[PDB]
């Protein structure tokens, strides 16, 4: 299951 | 009996040949088990492990969804370092991502993982606790920074504790046939002779799963850490690993020299002896 | 950025015996950048339709690929990978022997 959280740096 | 999942996701910049190359690949243990290519024709998420390929659509489409949207966040993510490092639109660079979890024998939580390279050298990474941040330099301690006042580190840890975990333990149980199996080694020793009083023995393991072994030579009972080659441990291409350790030993005097084995398959260490 | 040059391992899936149908590797490991060129040899000569893994990588960062095709040892016929990246002056040629 991949992470859902995305971020930008 | 503790195991692992990770995924791994590489973002390379390709200056006038288009948009950044994005590959992601998902692991339990030593195992792949999906993988998602920018460059092949799908688009989508792809299956690389026979137990995996039953998941229906929805799980086909979410995983998509969500390696897609990480690739488009990662191709901006490489413009950000760009700015912060004032690199020009000219080189390549690379931007890699590490998360996943590891769970003990019981199924129970162990550590989470989310961690990011810039161009081979650590940026940033949540910590042991998923709680805070250790950040490699200035540029990073300005994403640390972002991402507090975002609150970035409870999100990831939400994952990390739960979702990740879930999918690990489902993991175990449908892949079980593959990925609770012990291949021990299969073992064999050649010798050949380099010199008038000199021979080569090398100790061979192979087809063995997990990846993780243990070859030593010992000298009349003891640990011979010179005069050794050792290879690092290799893929076969069939879920199996292979490794070798050679000794260059004086002719005659090869009954002196022994071998020994460790592995999860192998419930009692095993010593080899030429002929 | 870093730079890391690769380990190299040419070799067989199953131990080779000449006539019989194999899977002839090369494992190149511990690289950095990605950008790599790895082309298996038949008598000094690139084989083609040559499949390769999907580019991962271990904890320290480096990258990992495994470059496989069908192939039949025979007493006649050399075997080997061609290597480029970035860290080498020239593309470097490791030979296959069935004993290592």
């Amino acid at each position: 299951l991949y992470l859902p959280v995305r971020v930008l740096i | 009996g503790s195991h692992s999942m990770r995924y791994f996701s590489t973002s390379v910049s390709r200056p006038g040949r288009g948009e950044p190359r994005f590959i992601a690949v998902g692991y339990v243990d030593d195992t792949q088990f999906v993988r998602f290519d920018s460059d092949a024709a799908s688009q989508r998420m792809e299956p690389r492990a026979p137990w995996i390929e039953q998941e229906g659509p929805e799980y086909w489409d979410e995983e998509t969804g969500k390696v897609k949207a990480h690739s488009q966040t990662d191709r901006e993510n490489l413009r950000i370092a760009l700015r912060y490092y004032n690199q020009s639109e000219a080189g390549s660079h690379t931007l890699q991502m590490m998360f996943g979890c590891d769970v003990g024998s019981d199924g129970r939580f162990l550590r989470g993982y989310h961690q990011y390279a810039y161009d081979g050298k650590d940026y940033i990474a949540l910590k042991e606790d998923l709680r805070s941040w250790t950040a490699a330099d200035m540029a990073a301690q300005i994403t640390k920074r972002k991402w507090e006042a975002a609150h970035v580190a409870e999100q990831q840890r939400a994952y990390l504790e739960g979702t990740c975990v879930d999918g690990l333990r489902r993991y175990l149980e449908n892949g079980k046939e593959t990925l609770q199996r012990t291949d021990p080694p299969k073992t064999h020793m050649t010798h050949h002779p380099i010199s008038d009083h000199e021979a080569t023995l090398r100790c061979w393991a192979l087809g063995f799963y997990p990846a993780e072994i243990t070859l030593t030579w010992q000298r009349d009972g003891e640990d011979q850490t010179q005069d050794t080659e050792l290879v690092e441990t290799r893929p076969a291409g069939d879920g199996t690993f292979q490794k070798w350790a050679a000794v260059v030993v004086p002719s005659g005097e090869e009954q002196r020299y022994t071998c020994h084995v460790q592995h999860e398959g192998l419930p009692k260490p095993l010593t080899l002896r030429w002929e | 950025m870093i730079q890391r040059t690769p380990k190299i391992q040419v070799y067989s899936r199953h131990p080779a015996e000449n006539g019989k149908s194999n899977f002839l590797n090369c494992y190149v490991s511990g690289f950095h950048p990605s950008d790599i060129e790895v082309d298996l040899l038949k008598n000094g000569e690139r084989i083609e339709k040559v499949e390769h893994s999907d580019l991962s990588f271990s904890k320290d960062w480096s990258f990992y690929l495994l470059y496989y095709t069908e192939f039949t040892p025979t007493e006649k016929d050399e075997y080997a990978c061609r290597v480029n990246h970035v860290t080498l002056s020239q593309p470097k040629i490791v030979k296959w022997d069935r004993d290592m």
